RNA sequence: ACCUCGGAGCAGAACCCAACCUCCGAGCAGUACAUGCUAAGACUUCACCAGUCAAAGCGAACCUCAAUUGAUCCA
RNA sequence: CCGAGCCUGGUGAUAGCUGGUUGUCCAAGAUAGAAUCUUAGUUCAACUUUAAAUUUGCCCACAGAACCCUCUAAAUCCCCUU
RNA sequence: GAAAUUGAUGGCGCAAUAGAUAUAGUACCGCAAGGGAAAGAUGAAAAACCAAGCAUAAUAUAGCAAGGACUAACCCCUAUACCUUCUGCAUAAUGAAUUAACUAGAAAUAACUUUGCAAGGAGAGCCAAAGCUAAGACCCCCGAAACCAGACGA
């Protein structure tokens, strides 16, 4: 990515991890099976169901995106009726 | 004259080594020691059975030191005295 | 050139001074006088194993050479002194046979002694009387 | 390919020759063994290692007291080739708390309750 | 306090004297040296 | 000959335990005795620990025996017990 | 924002915890910043008892 | 000549193992149209991607197959 | 010094390639593979380092892990004690 | 990679291989465009001990040239230069005649440590379900054949 942007001096977001990736405020990203759209007349239907679920990402996997994402992208968002938001911090959770 | 091919001692054709009579010795005198390793290892005093558990206290005790010793690493104190003794460094006569 | 060394002199002579007597271009210049220093020093902290080592053999020797005035082996010497229980080591031992010709004469007619009682013991295996010099002190 | 190797039980299986030659009755087995590691770990097995690192082996000609109990002799029985067991003997029986700073192991495998360093 | 006392007691507090609470300043690592030089990792 | 003295219960090398070495190097000439010197005091508490080992060994594995025993006891006369 | 014996506050802390812990808890006094750290969450418990002794 | 996938030896027994090593095969077909929806807990081709099995529940009735395939973007 | 002149400039071109990478001292530290226009490289694993939290880690007793195949190895996995 | 919107008196520099290339765009080089240097040190008045290299002082059997030593320089014994690269180098693989000077680790994210304040922190903006603010601390040098633009050249 670009570390220092020539006209801001910023660090710059990978806007592909944006279209693809959500970023949950607890530090997890949520994303969606490969070929989940893909040739679904030859996926047995368990196949089907477990590409049509929102997956979490290996500690390594969310490292990388925060390293390709900006700060902007990391803060605390207080949308009007947002379906994850239950799911922006952790409970009962040790270490 | 008198060529051992290639490196010694690792191809095919190695330089030929032969035992002395001091390499026998010593290796007859390591058997014998192992031999009477054998017979005082033939003879257990307790049997399986009766070893079960009479060091248990003693291992979980043990493992007790262990964990707190592991779960009371924590920072050192930090005191106004040693703070403050720096100054000394400027201390001067009169 | 707002930081530049000041000290480069000090710190060549630092070398310089220990390669001052050697030989050629090696006592002059640092990048030949460094190399050489270092190998010098390694040499003189590998020497010391080998002091030791040469010492003990020169004893050994000296031991071998007044033994064998006196008749006998450096190793029955040394065995027979022991079963003795004599416990003088070798440096001891090469300083006596220099400088104590007739205390060295004496500890090898012992040591003879012993040797001989040793043998009588094996010719005439089982229990007869130990030998003089044979029987051993015990500690406790 | 070279593995651990599991020693036949009929190996430590003593014969009455074994008795009388070394000195160890049958009956009235002793209670600790005097393990000295004689011989270098190195160029031995990783496992091999390890066990003298737990029986605390680790020094060589260091004599450690171990008990006679199944579990340890099997672990001196992977590693019986690096070391030199022997029966600890006590003569005059265990050492007392008023003796307890008196004691040495001497080479014949007994420890003495009493070391006054005097001739006897 | 105990800490005035120490002040009184102790010499007079210049920019002489003035040091950073430990662990505040690490050290900086720079490649020179057997250890941080040569490939200078 | 480290053999013969192995033979004679002496340590194989002389430089182990024994009068020529455990014993103090020297003395004031007062008489008074010498501080004890610092290997003898490691070997004295090398020693001390490895008593301590054997004592602890020995009575772990006398306790062994007879919870073994007791529990054996136990199990009989509760099979008796439950027997009548 | 400790003023005073700190010391005499890590002993109070300390006998106040070690029940409830089940073993005498792990603390640093920083005796320069006036801070008591003491390891694992507290601060319901401490601030309840603060409260209790009228601070 | 080969490049992806599966089976068997090498690799005899938990797992894993190379080779321009030895041999077999695959790039479907058939049946069904609940071959629907959900969901604990697990496996995992040594990473990830991907791929697997599945209790309970709803709704109903009262899949075979070793491989038999291909991501993203974009249409 | 023409497979396409020379000079200046872009230009500090770029180079998975070679070379070099400068004080002292201590400590830990050599580990399977996968993918890749990829096997002179890189990313993820594995190993390694540091710090922190916690409690089990290693060794391993029985019992247990398939027929095909008539026989069929050194062993392995699992595993309380210790 | 926006915009709306917001509001806005010298040197912890160099001091003749440094700092401008500069004592000078001179000398010199090229047909031309163009390239491009080096260096000087007395004093108030001149109307007053130290690098390399050598010489003093060539050389004595034998050997990485030293170390252990020794009464004794050598003789005795031990010792296969360094760097880089590599599976592995005394290697008959690279570099190095040598002295002096110059010559090569730049920084975000996220963490860690230490302060301050604290459900708030920050000197608008930003972050926040103990966070926020501030500081500390990690990211080199030389080298192509090339490509393109504009000049200069028969
Ligand atoms: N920072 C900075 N200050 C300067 C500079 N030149 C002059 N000054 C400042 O200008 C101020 C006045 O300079 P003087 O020479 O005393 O007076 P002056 O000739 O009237 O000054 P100017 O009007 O600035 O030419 C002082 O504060 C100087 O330090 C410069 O180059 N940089
Ligand atoms: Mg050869
Ligand atoms: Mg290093
Ligand atoms: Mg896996
Ligand atoms: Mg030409
Ligand atoms: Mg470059
Ligand atoms: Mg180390
Ligand atoms: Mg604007
Ligand atoms: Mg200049
Ligand atoms: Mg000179
Ligand atoms: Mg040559
Ligand atoms: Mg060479
Ligand atoms: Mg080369
Ligand atoms: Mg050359
Ligand atoms: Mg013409």
């Amino acid at each position: 990515l670009t570390y220092f942007s020539a006209r801001k001096g910023k660090r710059k977001t990978v806007k592909a991890v944006i279209d693809r990736f959500l970023r949950l405020h607890c530090g997890l990203w949520v994303r969606r099976k490969a070929g989940y759209k893909k040739k679904l007349w030859k996926k047995t239907p368990a196949r089907k169901k477990r590409l049509r679920e929102f997956v979490f990402c290996n500690k390594t996997q969310s490292k990388l995106l925060d390293k390709m994402t900006t700060s902007f992208w990391k803060r605390r968002n207080w949308y009007v009726d947002d379906p994850y938001q239950k799911y922006h911090d952790r409970t009962n959770l040790k270490v | 004259r008198g060529r051992i091919p290639g490196r010694q001692w690792i191809g095919k054709h190695r330089r030929p080594r032969f035992v002395s009579l001091r390499a026998k010795q010593n290796m007859i005198r390591r058997l014998e020691i192992e031999a009477e390793n054998h017979y005082w290892l033939s003879m257990p005093y307790m049997t399986r059975e009766q070893e079960r558990g009479h060091a248990a206290v003693r291992r979980r005790e043990a493992f007790e030191a262990i964990k707190a010793a592991a779960t009371s690493k924590f920072p050192p104190h930090r005191f106004i005295a040693d703070q403050l003794d720096h100054l000394n460094v400027t201390k001067k006569w009169s | 050139l707002r930081n530049r060394v000041t000290d480069r002199y000090f710190r060549i002579q630092e070398v310089l001074k220990h390669a001052r007597h050697f030989r050629g271009r090696k006592n002059r210049c640092y990048r030949l006088a460094v190399r050489t220093v270092i190998r010098a020093f390694v040499k003189c902290t590998k020497a010391r194993y080998l002091k030791k080592k040469n010492m003990r053999t020169l004893w050994i020797n000296r031991i071998t050479a007044a033994s064998q005035e006196h008749g006998l082996k450096y190793p029955a010497l040394i065995g027979n002194l022991v079963k003795c229980q004599v416990e003088l080591n070798r440096k001891v031992l090469a300083d006596l046979a220099i400088y104590e010709p007739k205390t060295f004469k004496s500890l090898a007619a012992l040591a003879s002694r012993r040797r001989h009682e040793g043998f009588a013991a094996a010719l005439g295996d089982g229990k007869e009387p130990e030998g003089i010099f044979s029987r051993v002190v015990q500690y406790h | 390919k070279f593995t651990r190797s599991r020693i036949p039980e009929k190996v430590f299986q003593a014969s009455p020759e074994d008795h009388e030659k070394y000195g160890g009755d049958p009956q009235n087995p002793h209670k600790l063994h005097i393990v000295t590691r004689i011989k270098s770990t190195r160029r031995r097995p990783y496992w091999e290692k390890d066990i003298i690192k737990m029986l605390g082996l680790e020094k060589a000609h260091t004599p450690q007291v171990h008990k006679n109990i199944p579990s340890v002799n099997a672990k001196l029985k992977v590693v019986k080739h690096l070391i030199r067991i022997k029966p600890l003997k006590l003569p005059q029986g265990l050492p007392a708390e008023e003796n307890m700073s008196n004691t040495c192991l001497k080479s014949t495998g007994e420890l003495v309750v009493q070391w006054h360093l005097k001739p006897v | 306090a105990r800490a005035l006392d120490l002040l009184r007691g102790l010499p007079r507090v210049s920019l002489a004297n003035l040091k950073p609470n430990p662990g505040s300043k690490k050290p900086e690592r720079r490649p020179r040296g057997r250890r941080r030089g040569r490939k200078c990792g | 000959g480290g053999q013969w003295r192995l033979q004679q219960g002496l340590a194989a090398n002389p430089s182990g335990y024994g009068p020529l070495t455990e014993l103090p190097d020297w003395s004031y000439a007062d008489g008074r005795p010498a501080p004890p010197m610092k290997g003898q005091l490691r070997r004295k508490a090398e020693r001390e620990t490895f008593a301590r080992r054997v004592v602890l060994l020995s009575q772990e594995m006398d306790a062994g025996l007879q919870a073994w025993q007791l529990r054996q006891q136990k199990l009989q006369e509760e099979q008796r017990k439950q027997e009548n | 924002k400790v003023e005073g014996d700190i010391w005499a506050l890590q002993k109070d802390v300390e006998d106040f915890l070690s029940p409830l812990l089940g073993k005498t808890p792990v603390t640093q006094v920083n005796e320069v910043t006036g801070t008591l750290r003491i390891k694992g969450y507290f601060d319901q418990e401490l601030k309840a008892w603060l409260l209790e002794k009228g601070f």
